[PDB]
């Protein structure tokens, strides 16, 4: 009906639909602390939220009145729980809640309370018909918005709902190839459909992200992908990356290379690799590079590095 | 070497601007974000210098404490948006005035403790103010706060039976914790159960049983860990996942070297602070949730006897962060923030403070070593890589709480 | 900035 900003705005303590029932004032005690001296508008909805609540009304005039709550607090989870309570009991729409909670997601986006509202509503009309468009709108507002990439994680694997996203996630990379969130639901959307241990698979990734590589040699994500995907298999299963790398290396000495073939050497001496005591050396002298020149912030890392190699393949 | 009065800064080292983003000349809307912030921190760091002239820094403690004490008693409607989180404001704020070894008024601290009890709900737990349904987040809030107030006026205030029936209302068979009743799943549940269950010696069996094996499945492809399985590396959740496996003594679940490689990683070049996810800005806050990290690997790498740990500094830059944090996150007016241009908020001042005195002080065995940037009045008081509290509230909250017995349960 |  009428909004918290809207001009014809009345509050409870004056409605006469409302006159029935005594406002439950919140009780902070005679010496308050941390306490918030709230505007009359916000007091006012809140002593008749828990008057409801506490004589546990079931009512429509209870459930719009949820919502003026929300609009002052939608970070208030009792609030919420309460609603949800309501939904059930009066049998509400549930799209028209949906809609409801599009619109509150759109405006505050990184709120807790508001996307488990909506997974339990999807949840409950078993139908996400509507979620991967919604999810899409609110990354093209903020493409890293952390709860959105969950719940869009949630629909498509309780949905199995695979089928688009790749294409999904190639179209974002294209857009910021530096969003970190995109390149993780990558990994989500591979390990989960044809998986890894496809090598026809591995070989399309560690292509597509060496080129990615080539085209901006300093963004991490890339480089943290690449190792992503062949860590548990252990990078010195690879040896043409190595080559690879260290023909790179002179016109692209960067941090994050130079570091990537000292995890590689790290693995080689794990796996008895040939020439140890070579490989031992220059893992060594990178490891001082790094600490001294090229990723100075990490030097205690790096010094880290260099007594542990030492530790475990001295001989 | 230098006269007392000037102490050199890693920030201001001539090298130092070769720490500047490289963009490739690809920009993007992450790369244009990033290179605004850095040329705002650059001419804060150029502030500080005057040629050969570098003064200590200062932590204005005086400014911070009376911005503290006005909001433990007090808070303007901006703080309307934070009407469910009131343990919060009193953990935020008590464990700051700790940091600063600002005494307590006992008259305040008891006011906390009736505080605290009306938000206590019969069910178990705390809500985020009075009446309130219970939640795991400001439960977690206000038994840290109990716990730095240490009184046994305080320690009582907790109904420990109560509270472990809520856990188990809210534990899943997964192994995972729901953050209240009928609510959302995420990894920063196992860590508030996992931390006030400790403290308040409530710990069963079963309580647990298949929560480590949850975490692990948090650890994503980075190194870090996410929200809940499947999702991004995350500061924040990564503190939670590697504190609750500490406490349940199942650190050795994670891969504990990808998780160092992907936490220090976090640690801006430039800025010097640290930054939540690859690829995303510098926030003061996460010199907690990130740095913290640090002890709590040293901790588990000790305990499997790695001979190559360090006896004297803990594996992240501990000047360069010290450096952003006193340069760059605090208001002059008191109070502390995410970086410059943002507003102070008592959350940034619980968590900027909480990474300074993680970067001033390490501690392993029998060996301490300190590095106190600035004017030697900058030292905070050491706290708790785990609880975040000082370490001699934890041991005198569970030695307190040891001596009654779990809950219905032998 | 929210914890919760
Ligand atoms: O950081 C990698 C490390 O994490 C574990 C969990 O402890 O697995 C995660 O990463 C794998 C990719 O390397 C994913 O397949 C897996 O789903 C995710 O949980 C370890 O197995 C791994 O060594
Ligand atoms: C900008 C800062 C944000 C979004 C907060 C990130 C931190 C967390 C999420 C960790 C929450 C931890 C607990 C509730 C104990
Ligand atoms: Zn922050």
């Amino acid at each position: 009906f009428v909004s918290l900003d809207s001009p014809s705005y009345v509050l409870y303590r004056d409605r006469a639909e409302w006159a029935d029932i005594d406002p439950v004032p919140q009780n902070d005690g005679p010496n308050p602390v941390v306490q918030i001296i709230y505007s009359d508008k916000f007091r006012d909805v809140y002593d008749y939220f828990r008057a409801v609540l506490q004589r546990d009304e079931r009512s429509e005039r209870a459930f719009k009145l949820t919502r003026d709550a929300i609009e002052l607090n939608a970070a208030n989870y009792t609030v919420w729980h309460f609603r949800r309570v309501l939904l059930k009991s009066l049998q509400k729409d549930l799209h028209e809640e949906m809609n409801y909670i599009t619109a509150i997601i759109e405006e505050q986006p990184k709120n807790y309370q508001v996307w488990h509202h909506r997974r339990v509503l999807v949840e409950w009309l078993r139908d996400p018909s509507q979620e991967l468009e919604f999810i899409a709108d609110i990354l093209n507002q903020d493409a890293k918005n952390y709860h959105a990439w969950q719940h869009r994680q949630w629909v498509i694997q309780e949905f199995k709902l695979w089928d688009n996203e790749l294409q999904y996630v190639d179209q974002l990379l294209k857009e910021d190839v530096r969003n970190n969130s995109v390149w993780n639901q990558r990994y989500f959307v591979i390990s989960n459909t044809t998986g890894y241990n496809d090598r026809a698979v591995l070989e399309r990734e560690v292509q597509y992200t060496l080129e990615m590589i080539k085209l901006v040699p300093h963004n991490e994500s890339a480089w943290n992908y690449l190792k992503g995907i062949l860590q548990d298999r252990g990078l010195s299963k690879y040896p043409n990356l190595l080559n690879q790398l260290l023909d790179l290396q002179p016109s692209h000495s960067s941090p994050y290379l130079i570091a990537f073939l000292v995890d590689i050497y790290e693995d080689m001496l794990e796996n008895q690799c040939d020439n140890k005591e070579d490989i031992l050396n220059k893992a060594l002298e990178l490891c001082e590079i790094l600490a001294k020149e090229k990723d100075t912030i990490r030097k205690e890392y790096w010094r880290y590095i260099g007594r542990s190699l030492q530790s475990k393949h001295s001989t | 070497s230098s006269p007392v009065w000037s102490e050199p800064l890693y920030s201001l080292r001539p090298e130092h601007a070769r720490e500047r983003l490289q963009d490739d000349s690809v920009e993007t809307v992450t790369s244009i974000e990033q290179a605004k912030v850095e040329e705002k921190i650059q001419e804060v760091f150029s502030s500080y210098k005057f040629n050969h002239l570098v003064p200590r820094l200062v932590l204005q403690r005086e400014k911070h404490f009376h911005y503290l004490k006005r909001g433990l008693r007090q808070l303007t409607d901006a703080y309307e948006c934070l009407d469910a989180s009131r343990p919060w404001l009193c953990y935020w704020i008590l464990h700051s005035l700790e940091l600063l070894d600002e005494p307590i008024p006992q008259i305040v601290a008891t006011d906390v403790c009736q505080f605290l009890e009306l938000c206590q709900s019969p069910e178990g737990g705390f809500g985020g103010g009075p009446g309130q349904y219970p939640h795991l987040a400001p439960t977690y809030a206000a038994v840290n706060a109990l716990c730095i107030i240490g009184t046994e006026e305080a320690y009582d205030i907790i109904n420990r039976e109560k509270l472990l029936q809520y856990l188990y209302s809210l534990k899943q068979p997964d192994g995972s914790f729901l953050m209240h009743v009928g609510g959302e799943v995420d990894v920063r549940s196992a860590y508030c159960a996992a931390s006030v269950a400790s403290l308040t010696n409530i710990i069963t069996p079963d309580l647990f049983e298949g929560t480590a094996e949850w975490i692990a499945r948090c650890q994503n492809w980075e190194g870090g860990i996410g929200g809940v399985p499947g999702m991004e590396a995350h500061g924040g959740y990564t503190f939670c996942g590697l504190a609750a496996l500490v406490i349940l003594k199942r650190e050795r679940s994670l891969n504990l070297k990808s998780l160092l490689q992907w936490v220090t990683s976090r640690q801006m070049r430039f800025e010097g602070g640290f930054q939540g996810r690859c690829n995303k800005l510098v926030d003061g806050c996460y010199s907690f949730w990130q740095a913290g990290l640090l002890p709590l690997l040293h901790r588990a790498l000790h305990a499997q006897g790695d001979p190559a740990l360090s006896m004297s500094h803990w594996m992240f830059h501990q000047q360069a962060l010290q450096e952003y944090i006193l340069m760059c996150c605090q208001c002059p007016a008191g109070g502390l923030l995410d970086k410059p241009g943002k507003s102070r908020d008592f959350y940034h001042t619980c968590y900027c403070l909480s990474g300074l005195s993680i970067a001033q002080h390490f501690g392993s065995g029998a060996m301490l070593h300190d590095v106190v940037l600035g004017v030697p009045e900058n030292a905070l008081q050491p706290t708790h890589p785990v609880y975040n509290i000082g370490p001699d509230k934890v041991i005198q909250a569970t030695t307190y709480f040891l001596q009654k017995p779990v809950p219905g349960f032998e | 900035c929210v914890l919760s």
